[PDB]
């Protein structure tokens, strides 16, 4: 029939500010109509790599919930937002499962997220004792202990603050320019699936 | 846990906090260079002081990790680079004195203005006031006046400063477990810990002498030919048996002989390969020059320039209102920002310089994947050599015909190849004995082989023995004739040009064998060859992660610098010079026979 109540993709993609990768925002999307062809046919995205599903049948299939994780990383770190990858972002900031069904969408945001003095409003986790589990968020600001000596809460020698700021200048290279990444996670659970695609008339 | 993991985490923290700070310092230096204004000078000085203080604090933190408990070669290389004291091992009073001496030598060299006694109402600076006189005059006493007056003023100012400089630098170097400051400079080529590919600081002097002994017959024949032509130009001053007078070499110091090409041309009647008029007729902008250089680098298979390069580089002189340094410089600012600052004119020299500086940019782009403290050349010779090979390839008549800048009906006979090779010898071969003699003299000064009261008696003796150049009038110890040059007065290593010159032709033979060129080496062009670019990029991507001996194995298949590619490059010219020197006498006498 006639379809209304589209899913709020404007508040995820067109958000005025994005979260840092250590504190990535997760929005649960339920009970609406998700039109994915609007996103796929956009010319504004540089990466639209979908894992476990193809973008053409997204607008047909139906899912129980959609998890929209949003953050900002560097240009050279977009490749680490993938199943099975290794790096600072994958190990310590945002980990994707190997059995991941969803899409990784990234686009350049040098226009918004870079200022001439340097935009340091985006921090990443540089050190953690162990790698993250998939879809884990670590917002702890406890001093990393790299050595045998106790840190005692002060950043001295062999003891580092785990959160480090990104330097974003507009004159940086494309591998250092800020990229806004939205990861959509599609799961089907035994509850009635309510995030469905648009139905043609 | 372990020391190696601790050093790895410390190096991650260092690279992270030293990349943005190096980018700020480099951006401030760029803003000074494109805009000479006093607030930009202050911003540059503030960024440089922050960068140096951060390097002092990180070296102080870095020393607490002992070197012998780390087995990974890259981590040990970064820790070796970071743990150097520099001037920090020296006392604070002596460090301040050394910094003051370096700054005042920089100001004396930069603001040194010399003119004729009894006519002091206006005076000429070195660039371009004295450069044009040295490069273009044909008058014996005018060049003698300019040469002696500039070495009188500059040497008599700089001699006590250099006497303090040698003592302070030797004190700093022996405080850093080096034999002298010469050993500190030779430590750039030191490779330790790699099986077979180890290179020693003491092997550098032996290799330089061993290569120069093979340089010497070609330079002797070139010197005899230049002596005969300068005897034709100046009838009575030059002796058939003696050395060349010092002020007649076409440059201020004798660094290059390329300004004697007009006087010493073999076949003036035959045409030149000058392509300047052809670009003027087709209205080639500097943007077109750099786009043709980019076409050359994509033809060999190297990556093309970034968008930020075309947006952020200054490839044209800005104007009267905005001041900028005219010297062409390629800038690796950090964080993937690569720029060229060149005041590009429509000339062959600026076009070849564009190829040279974009070769510098390609070298900088290739090791961007490396860690921050390993983002350099494998030695100081490779970084300049990879630009000079592009200058070699772009200057060939095949490249000019291929891009349409030269007429397709231009006749390439043997005479044009001989005179082109002679121009390349005046640029390239002529700088080799001057470079070797200057570095050997500085090494003997730092080593203490030459006492301070005997610096100049030995120096002219070295110049007569090696370069075959005699002083016009004798100089006492009140003169400081070496420090009138830019590199020695401003604390720069000088063996990089010798090593660059040999690595240039070694890389050229390797890439021309890769490109399957079937003729003479100087007729070889490395465009259109993907495999030559791949062989180049294998070494280019390494940066300072691997030893320079292993990088040279990666390119040419040899573990050491070699002199045979240079001699193979100039072999037509060598046979022609041997034919032309039948009547004349090869070699010189170190006595005062022409004039003293
Ligand atoms: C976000 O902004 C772009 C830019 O104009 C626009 O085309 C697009 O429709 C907006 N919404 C979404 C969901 O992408
Ligand atoms: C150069 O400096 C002057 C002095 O502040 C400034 O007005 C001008 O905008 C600068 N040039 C550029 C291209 O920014
Ligand atoms: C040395 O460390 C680097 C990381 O900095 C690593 O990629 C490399 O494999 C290590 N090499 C060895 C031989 O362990
Ligand atoms: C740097 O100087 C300190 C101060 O004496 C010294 O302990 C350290 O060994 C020096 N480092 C090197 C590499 O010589
Ligand atoms: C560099 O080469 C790529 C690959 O063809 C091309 O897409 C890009 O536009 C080139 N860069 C510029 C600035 O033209
Ligand atoms: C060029 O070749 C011709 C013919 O072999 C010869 O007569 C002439 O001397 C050569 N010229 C030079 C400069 O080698
Ligand atoms: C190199 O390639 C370009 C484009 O294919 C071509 O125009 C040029 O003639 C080639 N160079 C040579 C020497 O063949």
């Amino acid at each position: 029939p006639n379809i209304t109540n589209l899913c709020p993709f404007g508040e995820v993609f067109n958000a005025t500010r994005f979260a840092s990768v250590y504190a990535w925002n997760r929005k649960r999307i339920s009970n609406c109509v998700a039109d994915y062809s609007v996103l796929y046919n956009s010319a504004s995205f540089s990466t639209f790599k979908c894992y476990g599903v193809s973008p053409t049948k997204l607008n047909d299939l139906c899912f129980t919930n959609v998890y929209a994780d949003s953050f900002v990383i560097r240009g050279d770190e977009v490749r680490q937002i993938a199943p099975g990858q290794t790096g600072k972002i994958a190990d310590y900031n945002y980990k994707l499962p190997d059995d991941f069904t969803g899409c990784v969408i990234a686009w350049n945001s040098n226009n918004l997220d870079s200022k001439v003095g340097g935009n340091y409003n985006y921090r990443y986790r540089l050190f953690r004792k162990s790698n993250l589990k998939p879809f884990e968020r670590d917002i702890s600001t406890e001093i990393y202990q790299a050595g045998s000596t106790p840190c005692n809460g002060v950043e001295g020698f062999n003891c580092y603050f785990p959160l480090q700021s990104y330097g974003f200048q507009p004159t940086n290279g494309v591998g250092y320019q800020p990229y806004r990444v939205v990861v959509l996670s599609f799961e089907l659970l035994h509850a009635p699936a309510t995030v469905c695609g648009p139905k043609k008339s | 846990s372990t020391i190696e993991e601790q050093a790895k985490t410390f190096l991650d923290k260092f690279n992270h906090e030293a990349e943005d700070l190096f980018y700020q310092s480099s951006l401030a230096s760029w803003n000074y260079n494109t805009n000479i204004t006093e607030e930009n000078v202050q911003n540059m000085n503030n960024a440089g002081d922050k960068w140096s203080a951060f390097l002092k604090e990180q070296s102080t933190l870095a020393q607490m990790y002992p070197l012998q408990e780390i087995q990974n070669l890259t981590v040990k290389l970064q820790l070796q680079a970071l743990q150097q004291n520099g001037s920090s091992v020296l006392s604070e009073d002596k460090s301040k004195r050394l910094n003051t001496i370096l700054n005042t030598m920089s100001t004396i060299y930069s603001t040194g203005k010399v003119c004729n006694p009894d006519n002091p109402q206006e005076c000429l600076l070195l660039e371009p006031g004295l450069n044009e006189i040295m490069a273009n005059s044909l008058d014996y006493n005018e060049r003698l006046w300019a040469w002696e007056s500039w070495r009188s003023e500059v040497g008599k100012q700089l001699r006590p400063l250099y006497e303090e400089y040698v003592v302070l630098k030797n004190e700093m170097a022996r405080a850093n477990h080096y034999e002298d400051y010469g050993d500190y400079w030779r430590g750039d080529y030191e490779v330790n810990g790699v099986d077979g590919y180890d290179y020693s600081r003491g092997q550098l002097i032996e290799d330089v002498e061993h290569t120069f002994e093979e340089i010497k017959p070609l330079y002797e024949h070139l010197h005899a030919y230049v002596r005969a032509k300068l005897m034709n130009a100046y009838p009575s001053y030059i002796s058939p048996i003696g050395c060349l007078p010092a002020h007649l070499l076409g440059d201020m110091w004798g660094r290059f002989w390329t300004n004697l090409y007009s006087l010493t041309v073999p076949f003036g009647q035959k045409p030149n390969i000058d392509v300047t008029d052809a670009m003027v007729d087709q209205a080639w902008d500097a943007q077109r020059i750099f786009k043709e250089a980019e076409k050359f680098f994509v033809s060999v298979g190297l990556p093309n320039m970034t968008q930020g390069f075309w947006e952020n580089s200054m490839l044209t002189d800005p104007g009267n209102v905005q001041k900028a340094v005219c010297h062409p410089t390629a800038w690796d600012l950090g964080k993937g920002d690569f720029r060229i600052l060149m005041c590009t004119k429509v000339t062959m020299d600026d076009f070849l310089t564009a190829h040279h500086e974009m070769g510098h940019i390609q070298y900088d782009m290739a090791y961007a994947a490396q860690p921050f403290l390993l983002r350099n050349g494998a030695n100081e010779g490779f970084h300049e050599a990879v630009g000079e090979i592009m200058s070699l390839s772009a200057a060939t008549p095949k490249h000019l015909k291929s891009i349409g800048l030269l007429s397709p009906d231009f006749q390439e006979d043997n005479e044009t190849e001989i005179n082109f090779l002679l121009k390349q010898a005046l640029t390239i071969v002529g700088t080799l004995p001057f470079t070797y003699m200057l570095e050997k003299w500085r090494w003997m000064v730092f080593k203490g082989e030459i006492p301070k009261d005997q610096w100049m008696k030995k120096w002219w003796e070295m110049k007569r023995e090696i370069v075959g150049v005699v002083e016009p009038v004798p100089h006492d110890e009140t003169y400081c004739d070496p420090a009138s040059l830019f590199h020695v007065s401003n604390d720069y290593s000088f063996i990089r040009y010798y090593t660059r010159t040999l690595y240039q032709f070694q890389f050229q033979e390797a890439l021309c064998q890769a490109a399957k060129h079937e003729g003479p080496l100087h007729k070889c062009d490395i465009s259109n060859s993907t495999e030559a670019g791949q062989k180049l990029f294998n070494m280019l991507r390494l940066g300072k992660s691997e030893p320079w001996t292993l990088a040279l194995e990666n390119v040419v298949g040899a573990k050491n610098m070699n002199v045979r590619p240079l001699l193979n490059y100039f072999e037509p010219l060598f046979t022609w010079l041997k034919d032309q020197n039948k009547n004349s006498f090869v070699g010189w006498s170190t006595d005062w026979s022409p004039y003293a």
